[PDB]
């Protein structure tokens, strides 16, 4: 009897979520920072359902239901019942049920859920460090944000994921300065100012772009001489050189 | 087939 | 103030889409990678370039390889009522002259099995032993 | 292939009559010989390889590679004193044979 259902099911779920870029992604997730029937059908079916191609449809939908259900697929912690990732799901759906708990905007089981689910998983750091960079931004909490990426920045073993966290905190603090510039348009206001002066002096990043850029190589290949004196070749000329010879 | 839906039925703002 | 800082905010604005698009062109590289001199040899140069089998040869050979080999990894009783000698050897070296041994003979097995791998096998073999008798 | 205990006991004996036999009709192969000793190591009889090593030197002392073949597998399998006996034995019988000295 629940078998007939899903192809209307399905067929639902293509018209209800279809009617409800770099750059603008963290435009847009600035500006809110200045702040169900098929579900019940997909929710009967999964009590008894046999696998989890029939639960990536329901991840498509509503946020309540879905961690309601996912709870009874994600391990508890052993004095906590905290809900744990498992390795008996696939990536996508834990990420899924991470976006559940962030758009139900529970915070502390959103932050408790990403300690474990950075700490299960390698491959995914830049992913997922990404993702939790964007859950400081929506929120209030600017100042981890800046906090996260600089403490993630001087970890990257390679090039292309350097590139990635780079590039990202660069948008970051021109959109940021850019969008606190017009906010102007006293003590509010002057604490514009003084935000306005800190961002564009986080711009420090476009200053020192060849030191980063080489502190990779020096991550990747530590005793690899020609790689600290081009460390030497980029230094000011001011008997900076005395301090990078020394270490 | 598990037929774990014995002596129940599905659950309003739906 | 705010315009010296508009000014500022756009300058740096170009500035942080030049650093980008490098930064762009560095990490696209970063995945493209993961996709008459006789005059002066000393008489030391001199003697060595002068070098470029019996069954006795070979085993002294083969016993100097197996020491080379064995350098590059790094109490005695008679007993009085059966007259036959103790050793008190160390159960480590035993066990990993025995994995030496085992190894060896997999990696002589092997490539002898992939040289074997380079109108029947046995006609060909022949036919091959022929041109190895021309 | 094999499942059980006495399948393994019909295996060894359809395995072991077929080595013997080729022994008893040609003796001198002496790599037959090595074979079957072989053979037995793998189903880890140990008494069985033994002898069948034994009655190979009994058919030829002189080879050479059977002499080797034997003292290996003894090592390999971590019986050293065995494998002690054999040597002093090996260079008793051929003390002009470098490689069994080097050994």
């Amino acid at each position: 009897r629940k078998v007939w259902d899903p192809v209307i099911k399905f067929v639902e779920e293509k018209v209800l979520p279809l009617t409800q870029t770099d750059e603008a992604e963290l435009i847009n997730v600035l500006l809110v920072k200045g702040f169900i029937w098929s579900s019940h059908i997909l929710e009967r079916y999964l009590k008894v359902a046999p696998q989890q191609k029939r639960n990536e449809s329901l991840a498509t939908l509503d946020n309540i239901t879905i961690k309601s259900v996912y709870e009874k697929y994600l391990p508890q912690d052993e004095n906590s019942g905290k809900y744990l990732p498992s390795s008996e799901l696939p990536f996508e759906l834990n990420f899924n049920y991470l976006a559940s708990l962030e758009k139900l905007g529970l915070d502390n089981q959103y932050e408790e859920f990403m300690r474990q689910m950075n700490g299960i998983y390698p491959d995914k750091w830049l992913f997922l460090i990404l993702s939790l960079a964007k859950y400081y931004i929506s929120r209030g909490r600017l100042d981890s944000c800046g906090d996260l990426l600089k403490k993630s920045l001087q970890q990257t073993l390679r090039y292309s994921d350097f590139d990635r966290i780079y590039n990202f905190y660069l948008l970051f603090e021109q959109e940021c300065s850019q969008f606190i510039l017009g906010k102007l348009k006293f003590n509010q206001k002057d604490w514009t100012e003084k935000l306005q002066a800190h961002m564009a002096t986080f711009e420090s990043l476009i200053n020192l772009y060849d030191i980063y850029l080489n502190d990779v190589a020096l991550r990747q290949d530590s005793n690899l001489v020609e790689t600290w004196m081009k460390r030497v070749s980029l230094q000011k000329s001011a008997a900076e050189k005395c301090n990078v010879y020394s270490e | 087939x598990x037929x774990x839906x014995x002596x129940x039925x599905x659950x309003a703002l739906t | 103030d705010f315009y010296k800082l508009d000014e500022k905010l756009k300058e740096l604005k170009r500035k942080r889409v030049d650093v980008s698009i490098k930064s762009r062109k560095l990490a696209d590289r970063e995945i493209q990678e993961v996709s008459e001199k006789a005059f002066h040899y000393t008489v030391q140069e001199y003697d060595a370039w002068e070098r470029r089998i019996s069954y006795d040869q070979l085993a002294k050979l083969s016993y100097e390889k197996t020491l080379r080999n064995l350098a590059t990894q790094t109490k005695v009783q008679k007993d009085t009522k059966t007259g036959k000698i103790t050793i008190a050897d160390d159960d480590k070296l035993v066990n990993k002259l025995a994995v030496s041994l085992q190894s060896e003979s997999k990696k002589r097995y092997e490539a002898r099995k992939r040289q074997m791998q380079n109108i029947n096998d046995k006609n060909k073999q022949f036919n091959e032993k022929l041109s190895r008798e021309s | 292939d094999i499942l059980d205990l006495e399948e393994l006991r019909e295996y060894q004996r359809r395995k072991r009559t077929e080595y013997e036999g080729y022994l008893k009709r040609n003796r001198l192969d002496m790599g037959q010989w090595i074979r079957y000793a072989q053979f037995e190591i793998e189903q880890h009889d140990m008494r069985r390889a033994r002898s069948i090593f034994e009655r190979a030197l009994l058919v030829d002392s002189s080879f050479i590679p059977l002499w080797i073949r034997y003292i290996d597998a003894e090592l390999k399998v971590k019986c050293i004193n065995h494998a002690r006996n054999l040597m002093n034995r090996a260079i008793s019988t051929l003390p002009r044979v470098d490689k069994l000295w080097y050994k």
